[PDB]
Order: structure tokens, then C-alpha cells, then sequence
């Protein structure tokens, strides 16, 4: 019987407890004498399974945690829009999005950080915004600055509210057990009503605001001269003008001759070729689409009523032969471990954002978004990097669970148990089938480069020399090339050029081509694969061995994060899923390196420039030149180094000076990547000494990191470092050479 | 209230608060006495 | 209870774990708040139309209710004695004290009749109810000394109030779609119970 | 029991209603010390005492400026009045620096040592610089007339009266400050307006105040 189950006044309200260090855990409230004290303290504030063990509780915790994550996100998205309705000139390039450069960002006449505020047009003085909201704006069609300053007013109450609600479930009154396990209510009603109703209410707001407000911009007419939108809902009149189906209002609808209302949900794909955007129509008509599809799909699960389904009923059901007890029992332990969910939404959520990234550069939907070349590259990049994070993260909580809350006592012979079981050949067969990826797929670069130093360019493996040719992802661009014809009649242009077919251009500026597959890319897309699979490896290793290994067959017993146990035996270090995780970690930052480089080069080479014949930035060069990894370094490094080495007395050599500080953070990093936590004792020892013989030591006892400590220390410095250098790299370059 | 005059005493708030002051003293000492080399 | 005919499906009257304002107390009490404001807005959109219908108010007069000037973009009306803002300025802080101490009342009963209060304090007395204080205020005459009287009372103006609340849906949703008068929609559908109908403003 | 500042809610606990002017508001609690909420007294005296001062000559300069007595108007009277006559800006403002400073240390370090003050290591006198009470040095020079040592109950009353007409002069200062703020002119201008349409003199026709 699903309702709603709170409790009230649960937890008071005093600044008490904030006195006091440590209150939420047993031993850290005991207070410092050693300095790791302070450590852990700050490590196990937000570990509230170590807090308490009340499931209820800790739900309570973790539902004023999303409040507040939430407050902040509205703190952050209210001050981009009030510094943008402030310092920025976006209505400028609202009038002209051709040769002015989106910046929202200008800084004080100071020492000389002053110089940084260049001219990005329109008399405007600041730093060139690569988050590409003047886009966004546009295609929402936000007019006026005073729009944006009510954005950013409203954002701020919104975080208010949302961290007040925060403090009200929490001290006031916090839900019960059972109502946070009312499962299959809540999949009902996020399913149906939030996505639903969003991209219902989205796609209104398209119809009846942007549609009207972008097809006049596209008409040409001055922004500062449109209607206002409200105006526009109050006159059905110039709706009608705009589309004559408006002026049947929706008794149409009401009489399911949608054929009529095609004036503005169309099927054209392709981009508007004056704008570069998508066909504002066919967003339109996606969105309704996918409102449409949640909205029935949140009708699904039995609440209170007879009608419905059972997620455990259907997953007992699905069993198969080979596999003994099927899907019985994960109900129990997913309705009980936190980490469970966890680590399943972010995969998912990893995983999407890469998505994401790769249609959002596949099909840009904003105004003339294709010519911002810096601002493509920029948001792919990061939201590659951010999902490739939240995969490791995933990783990670699942390890945690895996020793925290498994019993074996419930799943007795489950796909879980099996697994345990032949877990070994799993993983072999995958060490295996890594190795043999990395043979091949480094060796090919490597013999190339090699016949190259041996003048025999012959014996290489080019498009030109020996060839692979990805004869599948060509039969199948030119698949989708063909598609609409018989298998998509009713449709007007492929989603993509780069199924084939013509170029694009905006302002000179190439904005969509086909792209062809050569060998090089054959080769790039093997690299790719068999990193990833490197990365799987690891993280599979340690989540299968967390509990245990025929090494150490009381794995379990120590906790999730701990050093080692011992040089016995041969010697125990590193040996936790969290030292696992730690490696993905590497490998993963390794891998999306080598992803993006591949995206930029062959971007510049043979997709980006300027129309005309196509002046590629690099003339395709890496379509030769990426065969040999010489080539990779000179033509691509080496080549596109000149921007940033020489960036300075410009607005932009903070690009360069970033880039040496990132290079400087990266190695200090490998101090402590290398080091000896005995060895830093020792020297805490001398110091303490020498300390000591002025009655200057401090109460709190000095003390080395744990091991655990320092690799976290010195792998994300290292991680920032390059990040940093990569990132600096490519803006200096784009911004100047875009 | 004296729960806030402890949160307040309380270490790292204590190096915050001071680090700000110090720091817009020189900010503000370098916007009306620019540029300085010698003396 | 007055006007309670089970009629609950998603049983919200649910008592066990109740709090912040999801509880039966105050929820009747909005409930019946609403309801005496709708009777109140039923009346004021629905007088000056037919008033002028009669004539007997001046033509001045009479505009459509939302030609008032709440929005000024539905229209507003001037020959008020003062400015729109100088109104809502005096009106907010009435409002303020009226509504502030009715909830003193309701979260600490009768504590409004203590404090000097110009001698109407006893008047602030009111029960140990909200939305049914008495007093010798907000009980002028004894009407209702009996208890089955009185919750015949009670269930007409529950009745009477969520109707006139529906009424007051009505009256924005027609007024919207047609922009006119309700009263004007009226004298429509009564023209043509077939011609003049929802069906036909499509 | 006493009328609260809010009527229905209890009192606080540092906020009894033993000081003129207690109506039981610190709802931030910023009292809750006692050593803190007695120089809070000592301070909201001074200041009150101070806008008394300020509401007092604004309202004579202003009728001596609207009648034909060629009075200045406050915001420019400072100014004029160093024009008009030959003296130093600095001079001025260090000698009254002087003074105050003195006064006012004397003050302080009474405050710090409840009677050090009158112990006549000062020139000859003594109890003259002692302190009735906390905020009410009542001596024969701060109170020659006497009125504190007679009749406690009406003294008490006086100290009522005397909290109440100085949070009253300091909203009138503020007050002030806004109408020229706003109106650029005079308050007594602005009054007379105010008088002239009340229907239309006001902040709601100012359209500033409230930006709308
Ligand atoms: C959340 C995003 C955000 C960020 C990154 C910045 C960044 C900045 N703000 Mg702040 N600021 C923001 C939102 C933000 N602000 C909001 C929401 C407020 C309301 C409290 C302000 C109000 C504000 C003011 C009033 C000023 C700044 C200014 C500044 C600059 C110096 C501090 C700096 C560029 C200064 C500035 O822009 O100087 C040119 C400045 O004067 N900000
Ligand atoms: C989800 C947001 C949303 C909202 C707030 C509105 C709001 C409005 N719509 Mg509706 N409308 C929406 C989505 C929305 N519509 C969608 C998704 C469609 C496509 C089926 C339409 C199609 C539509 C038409 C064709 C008309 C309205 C009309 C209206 C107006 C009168 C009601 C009002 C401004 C009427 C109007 O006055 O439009 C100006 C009208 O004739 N709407
Ligand atoms: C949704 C975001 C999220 C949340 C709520 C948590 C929550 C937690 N993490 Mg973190 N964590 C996350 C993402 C998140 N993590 C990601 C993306 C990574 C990859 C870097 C990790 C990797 C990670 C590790 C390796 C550890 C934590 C730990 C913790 C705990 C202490 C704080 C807590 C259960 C610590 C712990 O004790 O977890 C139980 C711990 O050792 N997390
Ligand atoms: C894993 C990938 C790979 C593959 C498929 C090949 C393929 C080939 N190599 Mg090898 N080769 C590779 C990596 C690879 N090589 C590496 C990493 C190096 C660097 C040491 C070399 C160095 C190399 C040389 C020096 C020669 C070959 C030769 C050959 C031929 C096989 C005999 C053939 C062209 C022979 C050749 O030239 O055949 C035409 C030959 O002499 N390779
Ligand atoms: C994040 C989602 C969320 C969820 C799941 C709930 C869940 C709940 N809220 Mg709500 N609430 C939220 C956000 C949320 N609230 C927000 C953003 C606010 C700030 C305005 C509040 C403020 C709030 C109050 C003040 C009250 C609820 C109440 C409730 C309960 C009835 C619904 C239930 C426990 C009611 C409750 O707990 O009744 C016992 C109640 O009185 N909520
Ligand atoms: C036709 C509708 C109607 C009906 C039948 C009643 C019936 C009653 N009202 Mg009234 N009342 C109504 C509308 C109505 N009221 C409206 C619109 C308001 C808003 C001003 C009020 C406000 C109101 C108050 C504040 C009080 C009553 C009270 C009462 C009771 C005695 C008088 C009686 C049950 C009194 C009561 O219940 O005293 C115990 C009482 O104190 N009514
Ligand atoms: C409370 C009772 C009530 C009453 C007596 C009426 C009476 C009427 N309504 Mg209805 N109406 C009501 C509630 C009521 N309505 C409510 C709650 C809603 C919200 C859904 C509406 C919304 C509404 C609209 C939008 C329209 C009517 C219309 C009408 C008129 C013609 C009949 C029709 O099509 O319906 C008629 C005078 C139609 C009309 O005016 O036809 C001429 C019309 O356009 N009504
Ligand atoms: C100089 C500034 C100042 C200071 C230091 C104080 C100090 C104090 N005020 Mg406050 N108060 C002030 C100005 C000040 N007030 C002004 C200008 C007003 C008018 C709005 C008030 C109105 C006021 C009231 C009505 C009350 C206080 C009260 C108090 C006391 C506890 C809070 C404390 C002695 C409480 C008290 O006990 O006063 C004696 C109390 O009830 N004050
Ligand atoms: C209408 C306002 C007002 C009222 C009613 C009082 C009342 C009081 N003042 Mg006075 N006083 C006021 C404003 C006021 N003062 C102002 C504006 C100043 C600044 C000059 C002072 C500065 C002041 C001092 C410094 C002293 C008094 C003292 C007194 C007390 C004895 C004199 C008397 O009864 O008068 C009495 C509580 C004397 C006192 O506290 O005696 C115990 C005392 O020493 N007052
Ligand atoms: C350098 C180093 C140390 C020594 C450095 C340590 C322990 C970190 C010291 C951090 C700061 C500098 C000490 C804390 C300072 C206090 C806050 C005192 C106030 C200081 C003011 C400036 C705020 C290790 O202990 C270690 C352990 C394991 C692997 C690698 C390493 C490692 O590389
Ligand atoms: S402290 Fe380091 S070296 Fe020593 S046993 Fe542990 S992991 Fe090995």
C-alpha cells in the first residue's frame, strides 16, 4: 500500500555539533592528536554507511545531499546568467553572430591581467566564451539582457528554496523506510510525468516562442524588433501568419487531421543551411515525440491498484536453463544497497554523456554552433572526459558494495554465483584477447614508422601501402546514405552529411561535409578498442577479487581501501579494488587522451576550414601522416605547438602560461607517485628534531600520509597536470587558428 | 549563539578570514600605490 | 466531516505519520478558506455585468472583471480615486495583520485575546476551532444553537463553497477562450443551447 | 504578560522586560551573553541620543531654510557654512577628533572599570565622573538637575520615554536621509507636497522606491 510515510521533527537545530569536529563518526570524535586525525575526518565526512547503520537514516543523509547538489547547480547556472546579462556582449553578436566572438567574461585594470580583455568584436572587451550560451540563447531565442538578468534572479530563489528543502527534510520531517522503498511509484511517476512533462512543456515553449522568435531571426529582421512573446500567445493573428494552420487553433487535433499542422512539424532533416542549426520543426517534433513516449511509458507498474506490474514477479519469471535460479533475489538486493543503484546509474549516465557528445558533434542543433569549431571541440572534449569519469565512479561503488553489503546467504544460485565461480576463466580468456588487441594494433603504427625510417614507405600499412580498409563503416554510411529512399520515404535529407552527399556553408566556414574511413582510421578505431578493453580489464579484476583470491582468501576482512598486508610472502602491495580502481583510473585518462587527439586531427584535416575548393586547417594531412606515429608528432604536435609557444603578449598567453604551470603541477605530481610514506616519516622525525630544539613543536603529532593517502595525492595531481596542459593546448590553438 | 562564536573560532574559518584581510590589504595597496619597484 | 461522502481515492485523509500541513486540520481549514473566498469572487466577477444589465449603475461602470486593472494587460480601469499601487499598498498591510493573527489563532488558539487589543479581545476569543471561531463578532446572531442545524450550516457552506470554486474555474476558463463576460457567455448558450457552446468556440 | 513586539509568541530568555524599550525582540539572539547585551544597551543609548541630536537641528535648519531666513539646506549646510566663513576643513575636523576622542576614552574605559573614572585623579572632582548605571553616568554634571535622584518610578517612566523618542529619532534620521535621497529637496519640501496630494505625492509616485 503505497502512501506517503514521514516522521517529524527528527533532528533539531543548533549550531552545536558545529563545534564540534569529528560528531558524526565514533573515532573522529574523539578529537586530533596525530595529524591524519584531520585527514580522515574530511575523508569519511559524506561516508554515511560508516556514520550509522540505519538504512532509513542514511536515506534521509543522502536526500539532503541531492538538495543541496541541487542548490548548487542553481547557484552556478543563476551567476552564468547574471555575469552574461551583465558583462557580455550577446546582443551584439545577436546582431551579428558572424564576426563577433561570445564573451561574458571581463576582469579588473590590474597589474597587467588587464591586457587579457582582447577584442572579440562589437567594441566588446573580455575573454571568448567557448560554452557556446550565446547559441543556446539564441536558439531559445532570449532577445533582451534583461531576460537573462530575470533568469539569473529566478535561479537564485530556486537554490534558496532547494537547500531550505534540504534543511526541512532533514530536521523537520524526514521520510520513512518503506516510502523511500515505494519503488515502483516512484519509476511510475519520474517515468511519465518528469521526462514526459518536460520535453512536453519544452516543446510548447518551442512552438509557441523560438519557432516564431528564430523564424523571424532567420528572416533577418532586427532582434530588438520582434514582438514580444507574450504578445505573440496574446495575437493568434500573427501565429496564423507565420503558419496558417494556427488559425484553426486545434480543433484540427481535436479532429486528428494532423497532416495540416506539417507547416511546423516537418521531417526535413539536415541543418537550416543559412543558420546551421537543425530544423527548428523537426526539434520541435522530436521533442513532442519523446514526450509522447514517456508520458504513456509512465503507466507501467502497479501502485495501488490491480492493474500494474511486479519488477519482482517478471525478473523470477526470466530464468533461463543454463543459468539456474535466473533473475531471483537482485529485487531484494537492489530495493537494499545504495551503492548498487549508484554505481548502475553512473555507468549509465558515463556512458549517455559520451553519447551525447558524439550526436551533439554528429548534428549541431544551435545557430551556426558548426562554425564555433572551439566551441564544438570544447564541449565534446569535456563531456567525454565527464562521462568516462562517472564510468570509473560506477566502477568504483560497485567494488564498494561488493564488499560491503554482499551476503551470500541470499543468492545461492544466482548469475552472481556462477560468475563467482568461473570467474577465473573469464578473466583469463579477456587477459587474453587484451593482449592480442595491443600486439596487433600498436605494431601496425610501429612497422609503419619503421619501413618509413627504413625507406621502405612501401612495406607500410597506408591507405596507399598495404590497406585495411573499414569496408563496413563505408557499406554502411553509404547505407544510411541510401535509407530514406525506401526505408524512410517520407524523409527529405539524411541526419548527417557525413552519410554522404554535399557541404554545408555558413560564412565561408565549412560547416558539415562527409567524412570518408581510410585505413588510418581503421587503425585509430583498433587503438581505441583495445585501450577500452584494457580498462574493463582492471576494473573486472577488481571487482571479481574485492571479497577475495587464491592469494588472499580473506580478502573481505579487510575492508575496501587499505595499504597492503605485509611484504610477506613475496609481498602485498597494492592489492585493494581501490588500488584497482586507482589503475583504471590511469588507463581511462590514457585512453580519452588518444580519443580526442584522433577527433581534433581528423576534424582539422578533413572536416573543418574555410569554403572557397575547402581550405582544410591542415590540408588532410593527417589522412597520410597518421599512419606513422612521426608523423602524429611532428605534423600534429609539433605543428599545432606554434599557437601556444608563442601566444604571449596576446590576450591568450595566459594559454601558454597555463600550459608550462600545468606541465610544472604534472611532474610534482610523481613525487609523490614514487615516494615512501617510512622514508617521510623518517624526515618528520628529523624535522621534529630540529623543531624541538626551539620548543617550537606543534601538539598535534606530525605524521606521514597513509600509503593509501599518497597515491590519491599524487594521482590527481598528475590527472590535473595533463588534463590542464591538453586543455590549454587546444584553446590557444583553435582560438587562433579558427 | 555562543554555538556560533565556536563555529566562528573555529580553525580553518579563523586562516580564511585572516588570509582575506591580508590579502585585500595588498590588493588595495597596489590600486592606489601602483607600480612599485624601490624604497 | 461536513461534506464527507468517502469521497478520498487517493486517500489523502490518511492520519498516521501526518505533519507539516498534510493533516486533516489544517487541511480542511484551507479547504474551507478557499471556499468562503470563491463565494466572495463568484459574487464580485458577477455582479457589475448584470448590474449594468439593469442599469442601474452607471456605464462608467460595469466593465468586465478582469478589465479591472489586476492585469494591466487584460485592461484596466481608471477613474479610481487613486493610483493601482497606492490601493495594493494599503491592501497588503491590511491584509497582513487580518491574516497573521487569524494564524496566531490557529497555532496557538484563543492567544489572540490576551495582548490589549482596543477592547476586542474577548471577540478574539473565537473557540478552540479555526475556520469556526463564533464570538460575538464572527457570530453575530445565534444561528446555529443546535447542533444538527449547525452542521446543516456546515455542509451548505461546504457545498455551496467547493461549487462556487468550480464556478470560479468556469469563469476563467471561458474568459480565456472566448474573452468575454460569463455573464456574456450566459446570454449566449441561451441563445442557442446548440449554437452557442463550447463545441462552437473551436 | 508585557506587550511583546510580537503578539502570541513567548518572550526570549535574555529578553525579560528589566530595560525600557524590552519587548522581547532579538530574534537572532544576539543578547544571548550578558556582557555583550549590556554594552548593546550602552550603545543603542548613545546612538538614540545621537539621532535626537541630528533629528533636532535638521528639522530647525529646515524651518528656518523654507521661511525667508536664508537658512542652507542640511546636505549643503556644511559646506556653505565652511565657504561662507575662513575656516580650516582639517583644523575643524582634528579639534573635534580632540575632544571626542577624550570624552569618549573616558566613556570607554568607565565601561572596562565601572568607577575608575570619578576616583579624582582628575583635576578636583570626583562621583561628578562616576556612572549611575550602565549607559546613565548620573552625577551632578550629567544630571545637575537632579531628576534621576528623585522619584525612581517617574525616573523609570523618563527612561521609557527616553528609549522610545531616540529609536524614533533614529528612524526619523533615516527617514531623512531617503526623502533626500530620493526627492533631491528638502523634507519639509517634500512634507508640504505630501500635504498638497497625498493621493499623488508619495514613493509610489516617485516610481524609484518602488521600481515599477
Ligand atoms: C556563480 C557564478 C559567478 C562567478 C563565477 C562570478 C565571478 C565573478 N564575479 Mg560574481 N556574482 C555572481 C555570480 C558569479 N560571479 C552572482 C550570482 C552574484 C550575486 C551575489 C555576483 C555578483 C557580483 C558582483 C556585484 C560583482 C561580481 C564580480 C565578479 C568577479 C569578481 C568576484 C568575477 C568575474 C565583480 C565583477 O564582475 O567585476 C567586473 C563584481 O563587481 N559578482
Ligand atoms: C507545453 C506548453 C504549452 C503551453 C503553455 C501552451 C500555451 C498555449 N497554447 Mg498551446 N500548444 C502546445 C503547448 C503549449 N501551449 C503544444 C505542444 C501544441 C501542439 C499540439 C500546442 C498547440 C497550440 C495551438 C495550435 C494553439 C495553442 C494555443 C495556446 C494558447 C491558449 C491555451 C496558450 C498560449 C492556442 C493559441 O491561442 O495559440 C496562440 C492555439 O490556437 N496551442
Ligand atoms: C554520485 C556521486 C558520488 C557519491 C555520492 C559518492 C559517495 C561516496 N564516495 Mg565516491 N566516487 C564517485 C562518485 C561519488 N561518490 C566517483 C565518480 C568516483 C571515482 C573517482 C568515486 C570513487 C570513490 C572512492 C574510491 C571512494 C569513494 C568514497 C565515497 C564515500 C565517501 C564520501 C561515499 C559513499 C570513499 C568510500 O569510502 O566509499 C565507500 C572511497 O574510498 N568514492
Ligand atoms: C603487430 C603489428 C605488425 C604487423 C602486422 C606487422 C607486419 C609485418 N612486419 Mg612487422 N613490425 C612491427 C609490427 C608489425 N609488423 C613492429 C612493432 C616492428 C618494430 C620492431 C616491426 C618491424 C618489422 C620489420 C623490420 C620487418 C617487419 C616485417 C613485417 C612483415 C611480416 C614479416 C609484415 C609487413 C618484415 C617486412 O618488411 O616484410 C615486408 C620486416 O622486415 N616488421
Ligand atoms: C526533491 C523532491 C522532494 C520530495 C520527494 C519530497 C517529498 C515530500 N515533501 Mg516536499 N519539498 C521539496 C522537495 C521534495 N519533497 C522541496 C523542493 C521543498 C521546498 C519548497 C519541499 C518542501 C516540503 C514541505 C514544507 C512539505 C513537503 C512535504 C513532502 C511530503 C509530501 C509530498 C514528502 C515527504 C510535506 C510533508 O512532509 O508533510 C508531512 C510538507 O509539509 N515538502
Ligand atoms: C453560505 C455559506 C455559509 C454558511 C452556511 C456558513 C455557516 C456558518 N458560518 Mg460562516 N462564513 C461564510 C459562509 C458561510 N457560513 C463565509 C463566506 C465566510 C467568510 C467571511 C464565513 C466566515 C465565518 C466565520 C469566520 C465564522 C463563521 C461561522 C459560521 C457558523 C455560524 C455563523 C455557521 C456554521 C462562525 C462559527 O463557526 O462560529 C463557531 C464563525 O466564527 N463563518
Ligand atoms: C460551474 C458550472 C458551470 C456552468 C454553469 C457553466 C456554463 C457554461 N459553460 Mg462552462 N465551464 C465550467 C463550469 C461551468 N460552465 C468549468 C469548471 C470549466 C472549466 C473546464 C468551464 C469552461 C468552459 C469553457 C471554456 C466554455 C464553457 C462554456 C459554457 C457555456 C456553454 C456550455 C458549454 O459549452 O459548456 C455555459 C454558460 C462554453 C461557452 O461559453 O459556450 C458559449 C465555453 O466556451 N465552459
Ligand atoms: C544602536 C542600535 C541598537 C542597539 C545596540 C540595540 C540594542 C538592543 N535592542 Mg534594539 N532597537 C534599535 C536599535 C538598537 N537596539 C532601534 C533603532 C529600534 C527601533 C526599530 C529598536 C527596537 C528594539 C525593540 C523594540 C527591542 C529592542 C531590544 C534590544 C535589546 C535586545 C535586542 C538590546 C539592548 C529589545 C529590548 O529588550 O529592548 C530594550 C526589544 O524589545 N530594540
Ligand atoms: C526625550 C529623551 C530623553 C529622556 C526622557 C531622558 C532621560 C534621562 N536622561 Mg537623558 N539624554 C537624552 C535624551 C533623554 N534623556 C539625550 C538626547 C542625551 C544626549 C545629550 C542624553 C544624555 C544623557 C546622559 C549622559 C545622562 C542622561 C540622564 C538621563 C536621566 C536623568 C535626566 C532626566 O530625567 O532627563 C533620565 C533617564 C542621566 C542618567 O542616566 O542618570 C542616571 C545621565 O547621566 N541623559
Ligand atoms: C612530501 C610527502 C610527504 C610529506 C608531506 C606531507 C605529510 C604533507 C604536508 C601537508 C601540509 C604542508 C602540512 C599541514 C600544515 C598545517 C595545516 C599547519 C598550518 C599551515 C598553514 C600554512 C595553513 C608524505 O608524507 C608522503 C607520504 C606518502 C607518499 C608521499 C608523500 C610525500 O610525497
Ligand atoms: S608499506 Fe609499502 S612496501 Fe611495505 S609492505 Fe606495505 S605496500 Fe609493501
Amino acid at each position: 500500500k503505497v502512501k506517503i510515510a514521514v516522521d517529524r521533527n527528527p533532528v533539531e537545530t543548533s549550531f552545536e555539533k558545529w563545534a564540534k569536529p569529528g560528531h558524526f563518526s565514533r573515532t573522529l570524535s574523539k578529537g586530533p592528536n596525530t595529524t591524519t586525525w584531520i585527514w580522515n575526518l574530511h575523508a569519511d565526512a559524506h561516508d554515511f554507511d560508516s556514520h550509522t547503520s540505519d538504512l532509513e537514516e542514511i536515506s534521509r543523509k543522502v536526500f539532503s545531499a541531492h538538495f543541496g547538489q541541487l542548490g548548487i547547480i542553481f547557484i552556478w547556472l543563476s551567476g552564468m546568467y547574471f555575469h552574461g546579462a551583465r558583462f557580455s556582449n550577446y546582443e551584439a553578436w545577436l546582431s551579428d553572430p558572424t564576426h563577433i566572438k561570445p564573451s561574458a567574461q571581463v576582469v579588473w585594470p590590474i597589474v597587467g591581467q588587464e591586457i587579457l580583455n582582447g577584442d572579440v568584436g562589437g567594441g566588446f572587451q573580455g575573454i571568448q566564451i567557448t560554452s557556446g550560451f550565446f547559441q543556446l540563447w539564441r536558439a531559445s531565442g532570449i532577445t533582451s539582457e534583461l531576460q537573462l538578468y530575470t533568469t539569473a534572479i529566478g535561479g537564485l530563489v530556486m537554490a534558496a528554496a532547494m537547500f531550505f528543502a534540504g534543511w526541512f527534510h532533514y530536521h523537520k520531517a524526514a521520510p520513512k523506510l518503506e516510502w523511500f522503498q515505494n519503488v515502483e511509484s516512484m519509476l511510475n511517476h519520474h517515468l511519465g510525468g518528469l521526462l514526459g512533462l518536460g520535453s512536453l512543456a519544452w516543446a510548447g515553449h518551442q512552438i509557441h516562442v523560438s519557432l516564431p522568435v528564430n523564424k523571424l531571426l532567420d528572416a533577418g529582421v532586427d532582434p530588438k524588433e520582434i514582438p514580444l512573446p507574450h504578445d505573440l500567445l496574446l495575437n493568434r493573428a500573427i501565429m496564423a501568419d507565420l503558419y496558417p494552420s494556427f488559425a484553426k487553433g486545434i480543433a484540427p487535433f481535436f479532429t486528428l487531421n494532423w497532416s495540416e499542422y506539417s507547416d511546423f512539424l516537418t521531417f526535413k532533416g539536415g541543418l537550416n543551411p543559412v543558420t546551421g542549426g537543425l530544423w527548428l520543426s523537426d526539434t520541435a517534433h522530436h521533442h513532442v515525440a519523446i514526450a509522447v513516449l514517456f508520458l504513456v511509458a509512465g503507466h507501467m507498474y502497479r501502485t495501488n491498484w490491480g492493474i500494474g506490474h511486479s519488477m519482482k514477479e517478471i525478473l523470477e519469471a526470466h530464468r533461463g536453463p543454463f543459468t539456474g535460479e535466473g533473475h531471483v533475489g537482485l529485487y531484494e538486493i537492489l530495493t537494499t544497497s545504495w551503492h548498487a543503484q549508484l554505481a548502475i546509474n553512473l555507468a549509465l549516465f558515463g556512458s549517455l554523456s559520451i553519447i551525447v557528445a558524439h550526436h551533439m558533434y554528429a548534428m549541431p542543433p544551435y545557430p551556426y554552433l558548426a562554425t564555433d569549431y572551439g566551441t564544438q571541440l570544447s564541449l565534446f572534449t569535456h563531456h567525454t572526459w565527464i562521462g568516462g569519469f562517472c564510468i570509473v565512479g560506477a566502477g568504483a561503488h560497485a567494488a564498494i558494495f561488493m564488499v560491503r553489503d554482499y551476503d551470500p546467504t541470499n543468492n545461492y544460485n544466482n548469475l552472481l554465483d556462477r560468475v563467482i565461480r568461473h570467474r577465473d576463466a573469464i578473466i583469463s580468456h579477456l587477459n587474453w584477447v587484451c593482449i592480442f588487441l595491443g600486439f596487433h594494433s600498436f605494431g601496425l603504427y610501429i612497422h609503419n614508422d619503421t619501413m618509413s625510417a627504413l625507406g621502405r614507405p612501401q612495406d607500410m600499412f597506408s591507405d596507399t601501402a598495404i590497406q585495411l580498409q573499414p569496408v563496413f563503416a563505408q557499406w554502411i554510411q553509404n547505407t544510411h546514405f541510401l535509407a530514406p529512399q525506401l526505408t524512410a520515404p517520407n524523409a527529405l535529407a539524411a541526419t548527417s552529411l557525413t552519410w554522404g552527399g554535399d557541404l554545408v556553408a555558413v560564412g565561408g566556414k565549412v560547416a558539415m561535409m562527409p567524412i570518408s574511413l581510410g585505413t588510418s582510421d581503421f587503425m585509430v578505431h583498433h587503438i581505441h578498442a583495445f585501450t577500452i578493453h584494457v580498462t574493463v580489464l582492471i576494473l573486472l579484476k577488481g571487482v571479481l577479487f574485492a571479497r577475495s583470491s587464491r592469494l588472499i582468501p580473506d580478502k573481505a576482512n579487510l575492508g575496501f581501501r587499505f595499504p597492503c598486508d605485509g611484504p610477506g610472502r613475496g609481498g602485498t602491495c597494492q592489492v585493494s579494488a581501490w588500488d584497482h580502481v586507482f589503475l583504471g583510473l590511469f588507463w581511462m585518462y590514457n585512453s580519452l587522451s588518444i580519443v580526442i587527439f584522433h577527433f581534433s586531427w581528423k576534424m582539422q584535416s578533413d572536416v573543418w576550414g574555410t569554403v572557397t575548393g575547402v581550405s582544410h586547417i591542415t590540408g588532410g594531412n593527417f589522412a597520410q601522416s597518421a599512419n606513422t606515429i612521426n608523423g602524429w608528432l611532428r605534423d600534429f604536435l609539433w605543428a599545432q605547438s606554434s599557437q601556444v609557444i608563442q601566444s604571449y603578449g596576446s590576450a591568450l598567453s595566459a594559454y601558454g602560461l597555463i600550459f608550462l604551470g600545468a606541465h610544472f603541477v604534472w611532474a610534482f605530481s610523481l613525487m609523490f607517485l614514487f615516494s615512501g610514506r617510512g622514508y617521510w616519516q623518517e624526515l618528520i622525525e628529523s624535522i621534529v628534531w630540529a623543531h624541538n630544539k626551539l620548543k617550537v613543536a606543534p601538539a598535534i603529532q606530525p605524521r606521514a600520509l597513509s600509503i593509501t593517502q599518497g597515491r590519491a595525492v599524487g594521482v590527481a595531481h598528475y590527472l590535473l597536470g595533463g588534463i590542464a596542459t591538453t586543455w590549454s593546448f587546444f584553446l590557444a590553438r583553435i582560438i587562433s587558428v579558427g | 549563539m555562543k554555538d556560533f562564536t565556536t563555529y566562528l573560532s573555529t580553525a580553518p574559518v579563523i586562516a580564511t578570514i585572516w588570509f582575506t584581510f591580508t590579502a585585500g590589504l595588498l590588493i588595495e595597496i597596489n590600486r592606489y600605490f601602483p607600480d612599485p619597484l624601490v624604497f | 466531516l461536513p461534506g464527507d461522502f468517502g469521497f478520498d481515492p487517493l486517500g489523502l485523509l490518511d492520519p498516521v505519520n501526518s505533519g507539516g500541513f498534510i493533516e486533516p486540520k489544517w487541511l480542511q481549514y484551507s479547504e474551507v478558506i478557499h471556499a468562503r473566498w470563491a463565494m466572495l469572487g463568484a459574487a464580485g466577477c458577477i455582479a457589475p455585468e448584470v448590474l449594468g444589465a439593469a442599469g442601474l449603475i452607471p456605464d462608467a461602470t460595469n466593465i468586465k472583471w478582469f478589465e479591472s486593472g489586476v492585469i494591466p494587460p487584460a485592461g484596466s480601469y481608471n477613474g479610481y480615486w487613486a493610483d493601482p499601487y497606492t490601493i495594493f499598498f494599503v491592501e497588503i498591510v491590511a491584509m497582513q495583520f487580518a491574516e497573521l493573527r487569524r494564524l496566531q489563532d490557529f497555532r496557538y488558539p484563543g492567544s489572540m485575546g490576551q495582548q490589549y487589543f482596543l477592547g476586542l479581545e474577548a471577540i478574539f476569543k473565537g473557540s478552540g476551532d479555526a475556520a469556526y471561531p463564533g464570538g460575538p463578532f464572527f457570530n453575530l446572531f445565534n444561528l446555529g444553537k443546535t447542533e444538527a442545524a449547525m452542521k446543516e450550516l456546515k455542509l451548505k457552506e461546504i457545498k455551496n463553497g467547493r461549487l462556487a470554486m468550480l464556478a470560479m474555474l468556469g469563469y476563467g476558463a471561458q474568459a480565456v477562450m472566448t474573452g468575454k463576460g460569463p455573464f456574456q457567455n450566459l446570454v449566449e448558450h441561451l441563445a442557442d443551447p446548440v449554437n452557442n457552446n463550447i463545441l462552437t468556440n473551436f | 504578560v508585557r506587550p511583546v513586539w510580537f503578539p502570541g509568541n513567548p518572550p526570549p530568555a535574555h529578553l525579560d522586560g528589566s530595560l525600557a524599550g524590552d519587548y522581547g525582540f532579538d530574534p537572532l539572539f544576539l543578547g544571548q551573553e550578558p556582557q555583550t547585551l549590556k554594552w548593546y544597551v550602552q550603545a543603542e543609548l548613545v546612538h538614540g541620543r545621537f539621532a535626537m541630536l541630528g533629528a533636532a537641528g535638521i528639522i530647525l535648519t529646515s524651518i528656518g531654510a523654507k521661511v525667508g531666513l536664508g537658512f542652507p539646506e542640511w546636505y549643503d549646510a556644511g559646506k556653505v557654512v565652511v565657504e561662507k566663513n575662513n575656516i580650516d576643513f582639517p583644523t575643524l575636523m582634528v579639534i573635534q577628533f580632540y575632544l571626542m576622542g577624550w570624552a569618549e576614552t573616558k566613556r570607554w574605559y568607565d565601561f572596562k572599570n565601572p568607577g575608575s573614572q570619578a576616583d579624582g585623579s582628575f583635576l578636583g572632582f570626583t562621583e561628578e565622573f562616576k556612572g549611575l548605571e550602565n549607559g546613565y553616568p548620573g552625577g551632578r554634571f550629567f544630571d545637575p538637575m537632579g531628576l534621576s535622584r528623585g522619584d525612581a518610578a517617574k525616573y523609570q517612566e523618563y527612561k521609557q520615554k527616553e528609549v522610545k523618542n531616540g529609536r524614533l529619532a533614529m528612524i526619523a534620521c533615516l527617514g531623512f536621509a531617503a526623502q533626500y535621497a530620493a526627492t533631491g529637496k528638502g523634507p519639509l519640501d517634500n512634507l508640504a507636497d505630501h500635504l498638497a496630494d497625498p493621493n499623488h505625492v508619495n514613493f509610489a509616485t516617485n516610481g524609484v522606491s518602488i521600481p515599477i
